[PDB]
C-alpha cells in the first residue's frame, strides 16, 4: 500500500547460523 | 581536496598544530531513473519512477 515512487520491501539473501 | 576547500585548508593550517577526524555522516536522496531509447542517430531519456 504505497504509491509509484516508493518501494516495497528490499533486497535481503544472505544467511545466518544461529547454534541450533 | 574532496572535503575542504582552498580558503577552509589554508584556515586550518594556518592556526593548529594537529588534527583529527572524529564523526561522518553520509546522506543520499533526491534519486532519479531515468530510461534511455535508441531508434536512430538520435536518442531520448524518459523519467522511470517505478
Amino acid at each position: 500500500a504505497d504509491g509509484v515512487g516508493n518501494s516495497s520491501g528490499n533486497w535481503h539473501c544472505d544467511s545466518q547460523w544461529l547454534g541450533d | 581536496h574532496c572535503h575542504f576547500s582552498p580558503r577552509d585548508w589554508q584556515r586550518l593550517i594556518n592556526n593548529n598544530w594537529g588534527f583529527r577526524p572524529k564523526k561522518l555522516s553520509f546522506k543520499l536522496f533526491n534519486i532519479q531513473v531515468k530510461e534511455v531509447t535508441q531508434n536512430d542517430g538520435t536518442t531520448t531519456i524518459a523519467n522511470n519512477l517505478t
